[PDB]
């Protein structure tokens, strides 16, 4: 695995230039449905980008398919929702779901279950703000949830290797983010403060994550929002 | 089978 | 607040108070004429929980920094992670029974014992796969203390501001325990820091944990299964 | 709210 001879400057650039674009919505051609049909369509698009952006964090081709599998139906709305709440830091109590969907709890009360959610998305986004984060930093914080989200939900000596290599990664990702702190000129103990409080977020993230997979689920038995054949995929992973 | 196995192998 | 005893205390005196406000181990029922059933086993788990969380209430209080916060913050914070407290409790004192869950000394449940009930299996796995790590990584006393009060201080802190700054001060000196824990404990510079994202990150876990199990106590209820407390009525209607 | 007069005693 290449990914474990990387330097740090090496890790960050390779992150850095995988990143996906930011993606526009459908403008104007407002209901609930109607909304809903912009952000399924709008994640939608979005998750083919991840799949691909996946395929070049360093050490992730070196996993089974299924592992890969594994760790993308995982982690794909907490990729979608650090980076929603990443590209929505300079607006505050705006979430910038597209640069031509500025919306706020004005758009999310008229779906029900998503003003809550969208509480904690600024709050994130707002602390996030507080904290300065950095697009380097905020790399690494993607890539963790890429390989952590699922590393504990797998199912022998080569599963257990696999495991390994997945832990091997991270740590990886952690020197990386370190060095990034030693590099701004923190001190050692603001760097292992700072590097606590990043990693504690993650908590909210995946607890954002599970509540809005919650309400998404029930959206494809309603069966009034159509979701394409992928995302009903991603969803019947949760259910199962 | 799986959508996301086969944008993955290619 | 600033006159804070959290932010006073040391490294050792700070895993000494958390060390002294360790709740009690407490046993299970054991009525023996009740059978092996999802009634009876949801009646034995309920009764268990009930009690424990009027001593992680006591336990929440000798938590340093925690007397600081208004009624109101307290109360959130404990809606907030009470299940990943008992969860992570449960992780720990299992550590030393491979492939079993030791709720109680009296009741050490494997992964067969939970499919009974739907979705109990899937969640003992998840718990039994955490017990493995935190077995594989050595995880000391000391440590578990520290990780069970970042639980307590952490996972509510977004959801609801001097008040925000104490609880994430409180957080910083945790950080810096668990730094001393593990340079106290021999560990290069490098391995501390890799070893402090690693135990962070399976607070996401614990929390992803949490979130499922919140689902299934909450459908239990709505199935008039098994009885349940006042109090624990409040922490679920929290959760909803 | 049992919560609030548990933390109080
Ligand atoms: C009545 C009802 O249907 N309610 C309800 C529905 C969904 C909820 O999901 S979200 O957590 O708000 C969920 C998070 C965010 O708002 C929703 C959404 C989404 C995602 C996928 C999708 O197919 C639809 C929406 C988002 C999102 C989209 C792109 C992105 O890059 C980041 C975040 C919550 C509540
Ligand atoms: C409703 C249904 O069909 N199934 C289902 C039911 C419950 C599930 O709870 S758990 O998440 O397994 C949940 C985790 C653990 O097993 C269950 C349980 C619990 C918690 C509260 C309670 O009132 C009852 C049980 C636990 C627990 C108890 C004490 C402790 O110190 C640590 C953990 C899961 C699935």
């Amino acid at each position: 695995s290449l990914a474990l001879s990387l330097t740090a400057d090496q890790m960050v650039s390779a992150l850095l230039d995988a990143e996906p674009p930011i993606l526009y919505s459908e403008y104007d051609p407002f209901s609930e449905a109607s909304m809903m049909g912009l952000l399924t369509n709008l994640a939608d698009r979005e998750l083919v980008h991840m799949i691909n952006w996946a395929k070049r964090v360093p050490g992730f081709v070196d996993l089974t398919l299924h592992d890969q599998v594994h760790l993308l139906e995982c982690a794909w709305l907490e990729i979608l929702m650090i980076g929603l709440v990443w590209r929505s830091m300079e607006h505050p109590g705006k979430l910038l779901f597209a640069p031509n969907l500025l919306l706020d709890r004005n758009q999310g009360k008229c779906v029900e279950g998503m003003v809550e959610i969208f509480d904690m998305l600024l709050a994130t986004s707002s602390r996030f703000r507080m904290m300065n984060l950095q697009g380097e930093e905020f790399v690494c914080l993607k890539s963790i949830i890429l390989l952590n989200s699922g590393v504990y939900t797998f199912l022998t000596l080569k599963s257990l290797e696999e495991k390994d290599h997945i832990h091997r990664v991270l740590d990886k990702i952690t020197d990386t983010l370190i060095h990034l702190m030693a590099k701004a000129g923190l001190t050692l103990q603001q760097q292992h403060q700072r590097l606590a409080q990043l990693l504690l977020i993650l908590s909210h993230i995946r607890h954002m994550s599970n509540k809005g997979m919650e309400h998404l689920y029930s959206m494809k038995c309603k069966n009034v929002v159509p979701l394409s054949d992928l995302l009903l995929e991603m969803l019947d992973a949760h259910r199962l | 089978h799986k959508i996301l196995h086969r944008l993955l192998q290619d």
